């Protein structure tokens, strides 16, 4: 990210490519390293009625 | 006939319903109890099974079971053991007290009866198991039996027939499941009162492992005077497989709340109010009726309008008479609360010997508690009423079917209300 003008026009001229547009490393675009909690859903035999074992 | 329920004094058989004539031997005797009792012995088993079945009667105990055929299983030749007669008189079932007006105040109908349902069946002596809380009701059988007993007319030589018959009176101790046959003789044979699978039936095996015939104390009393004016006068009263005459009780949220002697197959409403003095607040204030004792299904008013009292048509009502005890429940009742109430009964009463039961009805009962606060979620009545399907006809007696019925009652007539509570306890939390 903090190559100057100069050398972003010659990387960019000798690959032929705008790599400044797709750089290989990794900056802030990536996700927070803590999250929120999750909440996951149950499946579909988590039924209080109708949902004898020998039908499924 | 299409209509029933105008039966007349004449045409009853508890005439000392109400103690207002003297309960011994000698009112007995001037009401027509004892008469020609020798003839009737003298005519033989088989005659005395042939009138009680063209009487039609039923078993009063609560499971309705024709009387003639049930006594019948007993008619055969002796292998050795004694045969036995043994009369309930728990009367355990909630709503339902019929059964100690006779042991108090027909008490000789009942001796009577035993001896008389004693010579059908062939037995030597007759058990006469009340409950232990009837302490008064017991000892006034005792004195009639000893009545009995110093006039011949039971014990050696009874009537003058030449047949011997002793008739004992044993107390409970305090336990409503001890009213199930095989419950109550494992009781009388010194055991906790814990009912016992079938086969074999106590016909084959039963107390002592003696052939056995257990029968509710109004199935006895009936018997001599089905005898003496016969089956057919029995059979003119109510429907076909529904014949004769039943006692009622009145309970609950009526104006005068009593017990009574009506036909079969009167109609609900017509009981009600012809002798109960109607419904408190008037019969627009009905909300459901238990029409046959704890176990039975509550229905609600649009139902109770036109349902008769019989057999066949409160079981086509998706109930059942059961005991004919009708407990009536007004629209100011929690009704969610009233059924908890009888869950929590079943609860106690449990004997707790089978899985089901022993598990399920506890299970059920919390349920109802929570529900009667509305601390519950829309899907746990359809669990509810699975888990009442599991107890229902997996259990060694019917203590369990009697416990998950008036649950079912509940959710079948009155889902909307326990889905409003829920709403309310929601809302407010
Ligand atoms: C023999 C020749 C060698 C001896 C002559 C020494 C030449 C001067 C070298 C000085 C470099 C010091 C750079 C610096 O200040 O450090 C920044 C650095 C902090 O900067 P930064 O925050 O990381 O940011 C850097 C840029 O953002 C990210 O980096 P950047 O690449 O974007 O920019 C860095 C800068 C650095 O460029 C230079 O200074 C060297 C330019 C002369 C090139 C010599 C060949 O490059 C430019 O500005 C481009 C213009 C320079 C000419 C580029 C021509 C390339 C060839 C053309 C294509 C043909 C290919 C065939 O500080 C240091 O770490 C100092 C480290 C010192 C390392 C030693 C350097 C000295 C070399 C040895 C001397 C003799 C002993
Ligand atoms: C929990 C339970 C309690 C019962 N209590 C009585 C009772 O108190 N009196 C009675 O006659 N039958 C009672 N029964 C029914 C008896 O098991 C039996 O069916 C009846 O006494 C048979 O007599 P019957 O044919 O003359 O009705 C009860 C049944 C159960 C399952
Ligand atoms: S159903 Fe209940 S009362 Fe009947 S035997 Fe089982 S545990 Fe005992």
């Amino acid at each position: 990210a903090s190559a100057t003008r100069f050398i972003q026009w010659l990387r960019n001229w000798a690959s032929g490519r705008d790599l400044q547009a797709k750089l290989q490393l990794r900056y802030q675009e990536i996700s927070k390293r803590t999250q929120p909690p999750p909440k996951l859903p149950v499946g579909p035999s988590h039924k209080l009625s109708n949902n004898y074992y020998c039908t499924r | 006939k299409t209509s029933f329920g105008s039966l007349k004094d004449e045409d009853r058989i508890f005439t000392n319903l109400y103690g207002r004539h003297d309960w011994r031997l000698k009112g007995a005797q001037s009401r027509g109890d004892w008469y020609k009792t020798k003839e009737i012995l003298l005519k033989g088993p088989d005659w005395i099974l042939g009138e009680v079945k063209t009487s039609g009667l039923r078993g009063r105990g609560g499971a309705g079971f024709p009387t003639g055929l049930k006594w019948s299983f007993m008619n055969k030749p002796s292998d050795g053991r004694p045969k036995y007669l043994v009369v309930n008189a728990d009367e355990g079932e909630p709503g339902t007290c019929k059964d100690r007006e006779i042991i108090r105040h027909d008490p000789h109908k009942l001796v009577e009866g035993c001896l008389v349902g004693g010579r059908a069946m062939g037995a030597r002596a007759a058990y006469i198991y009340i409950r232990g809380e009837f302490y008064n009701e017991a000892s006034n059988l005792q004195v009639a039996i000893r009545e009995a007993y110093e006039a011949g007319l039971i014990g050696k030589n009874a009537c003058g027939s030449g047949y011997d018959f002793d008739v004992f009176v044993v107390r409970g101790a305090g336990a409503y499941i001890c009213g199930e046959e095989t419950a109550l003789i494992e009781s009388i044979e010194g055991k906790q009162g814990k009912p016992r699978l079938k086969p074999p039936f106590p016909a084959d095996v039963g107390v002592f492992g003696c052939p056995t015939t257990v029968a509710n104390v109004e199935t006895v009393a009936v018997s001599p005077t089905i005898c003496r004016r016969g089956g057919a006068w029995f059979a003119s009263f109510g429907r076909e497989r529904n014949s004769g005459t039943k006692l009622f009780n009145i309970s609950g949220h009526v104006n005068n709340p009593c017990t009574v002697e009506e036909e079969m197959s009167v109609p609900l409403k017509e009981l009600i109010e012809k002798h109960a003095g109607g419904v408190t607040g008037g019969w627009d204030n009905l909300l459901a009726v238990i029409p046959g004792g704890s176990s039975t299904p509550l229905i609600p008013k649009s139902v109770c309008e036109t349902v008769l009292m019989d057999f066949d048509a409160l079981i086509q009502a998706q109930t059942g008479l059961g005991t004919a005890a009708v407990i009536v429940m007004d629209r100011s009742t929690d009704i969610v609360k009233a059924i908890a109430r009888l869950i929590e009964f079943y609860k106690h009463e449990s004997c707790g010997q089978c899985t089901p039961c022993r598990e399920g009805v506890d299970w059920m009962n919390k349920v109802m508690a929570r529900f009667v606060r509305g601390d519950a979620r829309p899907a746990e009545i359809d669990s509810l009423w699975e888990i009442s399907k599991q107890i229902e006809g997996h259990t060694i007696c019917a203590l369990g079917d009697g416990a998950a019925w008036p649950v079912q009652g509940l959710i079948r007539h009155f889902r909307p209300e326990l889905e409003e509570r829920m709403q309310q306890f929601a809302q407010q939390h």
